């Protein structure tokens, strides 16, 4: 099958900046007859279906805004967007019809660039109430951190556990541009009860040590 | 064996 | 005024098959083919298969072979996709899409159907108060929280003060730990103003007719 390889899978944009991301095809996509390349842009914003941005290569779609260019042919394909708007944040993807099956890049999404920023972690033992019923959930919550790459580690006493995590992520934050992280380690009632120290450890590009929270359940 | 839109994603190539 | 009109969402146990139907209208049906998109949460677009709406002929991409059958009723102008012996990985968003006037890209799509794969019954979430320990202030600021697990279907709704405390918080998306859904949230409140003036999480799950607050107290 023809490869789509899209890249940055993410790019930080301000408003204003002239943008461009690249499609590169496994395969040529030129097609002589037309003397076009069978290579089509879209895209995608959250809860929408795909729309039509670019055809053949560098046609837009009519209602497409003329800031939007596509540009390239054989292999080599970019999306150029001369004057980037807040509206543009989206999520944007590459196809080639030169054949069957038909093939998508895994996207290029566009974020708003902001400062970096470290997280505000807290860590929270279980209720009275979970633990009555059975359950223990310790939950570790990373507020307004900036970019959107980080690692949650869970260590009980002192060593690390994978099993029974579950991580959440919001979207990028309308008002600050920033993101936000809920870790939740589930335990039985029995095992929770057994061990003393729990701690959530976040490591992030704005600190060269990890922010630690802990408690210990008898205190 | 006439090309149709269900073999190729070409709009030339159909008989 | 070419419309794709998709059927609803479908919630469906593992092992059983689904039939989901996309409906063309405002053109001629029989002059464009009808092409299936597969589109998992978060994740790219896949080409599943096309069929010929006039001579009713399929094409399917090799990685769907054996899991879609793709059908057409031309005197409905609706053509449908049979997913088989569904699994948790044929969870996704299904698109219906065509061309335009030339080759095959897609200048009209479907809404979508939303497809969940789950042996889950309706199920009543528990809400637990998450009351803050030491390291929970930073500054002058004190996060609590409100602990939404076990539920099914999606959604509920969680509000803080009732829709009176709405800066300052995070609420999360749900996930899926085994087979139910879990979600928290997050607030973040002046210090010195709690516990004195009060914090409450409500939480309503609508499926199973439940309603729930949850005051957050102090551990004492």
């Amino acid at each position: 099958d023809i490869v789509m390889s899209q890249s940055p899978s993410s790019l930080a944009v301000s408003v204003g900046e002239k943008v461009s991301m690249s499609c590169k095809s496994s395969q040529s996509l030129f097609y002589s007859s037309y003397q076009k390349d069978l290579l089509a842009w879209y895209q995608q914003k959250p809860g929408q279906s795909p729309k039509l941005l670019i055809y053949w290569a560098s046609t837009r779609e009519s209602g497409v805004p003329d800031r939007f260019t596509g540009s390239g042919s054989g292999t080599d394909f970019t999306l150029t967007i001369s004057s980037v708007k807040a509206e543009d944040l989206a999520v944007y993807f590459c196809q080639q019809y030169y054949t069957y099956p038909l093939t998508f890049g895994a996207g290029t999404k566009l974020e708003l660039k902001r400062a970096d920023a470290a997280p505000t972690v807290s860590i929270f033992p279980p209720s009275s109430e979970q633990l009555t019923s059975g359950g223990a959930s310790v939950v570790c919550f990373l507020n307004n951190f900036y970019p959107k790459d980080i690692n949650v580690k869970w260590k009980i006493d002192g060593s690390e556990r994978q099993n029974g995590v579950l991580n959440s992520w919001t979207d990028q934050d309308s008002k600050d541009s920033t993101y936000s992280m809920s870790s939740t380690l589930t335990l039985t009632k029995d095992e929770y009860e057994r061990h003393n120290s729990y701690t959530c450890e976040a490591t992030h590009k704005t600190s060269t040590s990890p922010i630690v929270k802990s408690f210990n359940r008898n205190e | 064996s006439l090309l149709t839109e269900v073999e190729t994603p070409i709009r030339n190539e159909w008989g | 005024q070419v419309q794709l009109q998709q059927s609803g969402p479908e919630v469906v146990r593992p092992g059983v098959s689904v039939r989901i139907s996309c409906k063309g209208s405002g053109y001629t049906f029989t002059d464009y083919a009808m092409h299936w998109v597969k589109q998992s949460h978060a994740k790219s677009l896949d080409w599943i298969g096309v069929i010929g709406t006039d001579n009713g002929n399929t094409n399917y991409n090799q990685k769907f072979k054996g899991k879609a059958t793709m059908t057409v009723d031309k005197s409905s102008n609706t053509a449908y996709m049979e997913l088989g012996r569904l699994t948790s990985e044929d969870s996704a968003i299904y698109y219906c899409a065509r061309r335009d006037r030339d080759d095959v890209w897609f200048a009209y799509w479907g809404q979508g159907t939303l497809v969940t794969v789950s042996a889950a019954k309706t199920t009543a979430p528990s809400v637990y108060p998450l009351a803050p320990v030491c390291g929970d202030t930073t500054g002058s600021s004190v996060t609590l929280g409100c602990l939404v697990k076990g539920y099914f279907p999606e959604p509920v709704t969680l509000t803080w003060n009732s829709g009176s405390l709405s800066s300052g918080v995070h609420t999360f998306p749900a996930v899926l730990q085994s087979d139910l859904y879990t979600l928290s949230s997050s607030v973040t409140v002046t210090s010195s103003t709690w516990p004195s003036q009060s914090i409450t999480c409500n939480v309503a799950h609508p499926a199973s007719s439940t309603k729930v607050d949850k005051k957050i107290e102090p551990r004492g």
